[PDB]
RNA sequence: GACUCGUUCAUACUACAGUGGCCACACCAGAUCCCAUCAGAACUCUGAAGUUAAGCACUGUAAGGCUUGGCUAGUACUGAGGUGGGAGACCGCUCGGGAACACCAGGUGAUGAGUCAU
RNA sequence: GCAGAUGUCCAAAGACAAGCUCAAAGAGAACAGAAAUCUCUUGUAGACUAAAAGGGGAAAAGCUUGUUUGAUUUCUAUUU
RNA sequence: UAGAGGACAGGGCCUUGACCUAUUCUCAAACUCCCAAUAGGUAAAAAGGGCGAAAUAACUCAAUUUGU
């Protein structure tokens, strides 16, 4: 039998564009995005976190029936201008990449002055709710990395604190958020077999970064940041196959 | 005996003997049961407006009839 | 090119069919032959198996060495001994179709197929 | 002797061939206030809120807005009187109906057609027209293509 | 040239091919750390040696499907009238409405907000 | 009138979340066979969802796991 | 209901079949890709609509000046 079948064909149903390339979950959206009838013109705005293999994006986006409208954006690429010339996918990179979002979108709307945020790491403030987008949510993710970032930036997230690194550690929060375990794997490496740390972190001796320097890098780029955010149509297909079906004629 | 089970014959037009008569259709509705926490702040609404009319008048009627 | 053909998986299955004893110690020689823990079949309980990868499967592959039939036609194989090894066996690129986020299929280009598989298991 | 809730529904609340699946996340985004008109259209893969099955593809004013649900007046007929009915329903099984927008569109284009009309004091019939007789036309047709019909022989 | 969030939810799907890559996605290198399992396969974390082989994009096929139009066809069916026809089954006429399968032909997308690169 | 079903069952078969994808077929692997377990491919649901039948359901409403008791008290507008 | 073509089982290269593919005759009140006619519902402005300013609120919003 086959199971490819005309009938199947016929009677296939396809999922939303975005769900068959696996990009959104189209229920978390819709629970993310649904408000109150109630609620006249309430925003409900959603702090969208999306991690590539090369670095984090962080936007603030407001749903509408025309498509979402994104009203602050960040990269971790914009990092290279704060200081930051690689490990633009570690923890720290994706917390500094939520502080530049929230204060972003802060000053697009003139509210830095009013909501200063938090001072180094340790009116009722904007509204946003996390968009995970996919990633499974355990302990110690970049997205509640981002997540943080906004919330010092001055953004009102909810959250809880289970799922920062250790189900609560305000201090290896702190340390995660300075990228002090990316000194420390530095350190083992190199202590353990030089070869492979400068083969693992080639670029970071090329950027000339070592383990002490990591965490003043990430403090003096967050306080940076916080001052200074062709086609063929029927005659062409029809005039191809009678010459095809000409060529095949004599070669097969 | 056996008996007729049920018709709607004739139902009908005893239905149009007076008419299909429609909802009397009034302006105000009553709202005891509709939209808690915005009704209340309404007649909250309702009693500051209230408030101030009557106190404007007040004024008005007092320096008019000193 | 990264084209070429790598060991994807070796899996290792002991099918007794009935309850403990034998079953513990299947799967403690489990145990001895791979360090890793081994997980048993249905409790409809009769089989236990475990899987492995990398420089641990391929010397495991060599020890077991000791047909050119028993390919199957999706570019797998195995053979028995008791304990049966069956090794999946596929390019790079098989991370796209069992990742969540951009979940798709590989081409058929880009599948090993019985010949390949016999080639690269030769060549070995 | 059997009156259930769903009684007789079998193809009424069932989807649309190749059309299964919850409702768009578009749907939830859609705004609705206090007296304006809106379709009851179930959709049978939201359970809760599912409106009688009499209310299907019937249409009423809101009187009640809930943070999920709408209730709509209804009218519906019971033997010598139509009454109202206040249904309560998800907003799933709830959309916007177009029984007036042809009244809006009427309402804005009269409006500031009647604007200028006025500024150039010229009097104008507002009213839709229910157009019946044509005028005389005098029509050209060359004699290339006055065919004669005969009624056809049987076969 | 590309990416994120969407809209439409097959003109967007499926199969088999061809072409394409600098930042771009991605495959990819690892498992100290958060985390995760039988299995670092996945998930998570840290990277940047390699590669367009794949994912992805574009195109192709007397491709299947889908879609639009035509045609089936004023056919089938049907509202109203008939002291119409016919033994009946059924079938005309008058005032009106009007399909479907199949077949044929074209097409295989469009687009909102934001951003990156040149 | 026709084909049936009800007077039950469930601390989970209720609640929430996460992860996963099912039936079946094909090919392959000591014992091992038409069926026992494992691997791959295809797989719009052809499984499952307490029961009759009909609707609904695929990053779920199904399977597994974790935590739970919203199967709680009170009162409205109402539908059949 | 019938044949037509094509790589698992049985016997003596052959047959029987199964199976697959493209067809073929004929059906459904408790079948449906499609889908009428008739029947049904809502709307077609003045106690209202549109457009603004000012007030009120304990509501809503990041907003004592967002919105309602």
């Amino acid at each position: 039998k086959v199971v490819k079948n005309k009938a199947y064909f016929k009677r296939y149903q396809v999922k939303y564009r975005r769900r068959r390339e696996g990009k959104t979950d189209y229920r978390a959206r819709k629970a993310l995005i649904l408000q109150d009838k109630n609620k006249y013109n309430a925003q409900k705005l959603r702090f969208v976190v999306r991690k590539t293999n090369s670095q984090v994006i962080c936007q603030i986006a407001c749903a509408h029936i025309e498509g979402d409208k994104i009203l602050a954006e960040a990269k971790s690429k914009e990092l290279i201008r704060y200081g930051i010339p690689v490990g633009l996918k570690n923890y720290a990179a994706a917390y500094a990449t939520g502080l530049l979002c929230a204060r972003r979108f802060l000053k697009s709307l003139n509210l830095d002055t009013q909501f200063l945020g938090v001072e180094k790491v340790t009116r009722k403030p904007i509204k946003a709710f996390l968009d995970v987008g996919i990633t499974r949510t355990t302990t110690g993710n970049r997205v509640f990395a981002a997540l943080k970032g906004a919330c010092d930036g001055g953004l009102n997230i909810p959250h809880g604190n289970n799922r920062f690194p250790g189900s609560f550690n305000p201090e290896q929060l702190r340390k995660n958020i300075l990228g002090i375990h990316v000194a420390e794997y530095m350190k083992t490496l190199q202590e353990e077999d030089n070869d492979k740390y400068k083969t693992h972190f080639n670029d970071y001796l090329k950027n000339n970064i070592g383990a002490d320097d990591i965490e003043q890098m990430y403090l003096n780029a967050h306080e940076k940041i916080r001052q200074n955010p062709k086609k063929l149509n029927a005659k062409l297909r029809k005039k191809r196959v009678k010459e095809k079906l000409a060529l095949y004629v004599e070669k097969l | 005996a056996k008996s007729k089970n049920h018709t709607n014959h004739n139902q009908n037009r005893k239905a149009h003997k007076n008419g299909i008569k429609k909802p009397k259709k009034h302006k105000f509705m009553s709202r005891k049961g509709l939209d808690p926490n915005f009704f209340r702040n309404q007649k909250y609404c309702l009693k500051g407006i209230q408030k101030k009319k009557k106190e404007l008048k007040l004024k008005a009627k007092q320096e008019k009839n000193n | 090119v990264m084209r070429e053909i790598k060991v994807n998986k070796l899996v290792l299955n002991i099918c007794v069919g009935e309850s403990g004893d034998r079953l513990t110690r299947a799967a403690r020689v489990l145990e001895q032959l791979t360090e890793q823990k081994p997980i048993f079949g249905k409790c409809r309980k009769i089989s236990c198996f475990v899987t492995v990868r990398g420089k641990k499967a391929l010397e495991i592959l060599e020890k077991g060495l000791k047909r050119r039939k028993n390919f199957s036609d999706t570019g797998n194989f195995g053979f028995g001994i008791g304990m049966d090894f069956y090794v999946h066996l596929s390019r790079s690129g098989y991370r796209v179709t069992r990742r969540t986020r951009r979940r798709s299929k590989i081409s058929k280009t880009h599948k090993v197929t019985k010949e390949d598989a016999m080639k690269w298991f030769q060549t070995k | 002797k059997s009156r259930g809730k769903r009684s007789g529904t079998r193809y009424k609340f069932s989807k649309k061939f190749r059309k299964h699946g919850e409702c768009t996340a578009n749907k939830y985004l859609e705004k609705l206030n206090y007296g304006d008109y809106v379709d009851i259209v179930c959709d049978s893969t939201q359970q809760k809120g599912m409106p009688f099955n009499y209310y299907h593809g019937k249409t009423g004013k809101i009187f009640h807005i809930t943070k999920r649900g709408v209730g709509v007046l209804v009218n519906k007929r019971v033997k010598h009187r139509i009454e109202q009915k206040k249904v309560c329903v998800r907003i799933e099984h709830v959309r916007k109906s177009r029984c007036n927008e042809d009244f809006l569109l009427r309402k804005i284009k009269n409006a500031e057609l009647i604007k200028e009309a006025k500024l150039k004091n010229e009097h104008i019939n507002i009213k839709r027209k229910t157009e019946g007789p044509k005028p005389a036309a005098m029509i050209k047709v060359p004699p290339s293509k006055i065919i004669t019909i005969e009624p056809l022989p049987f076969y």
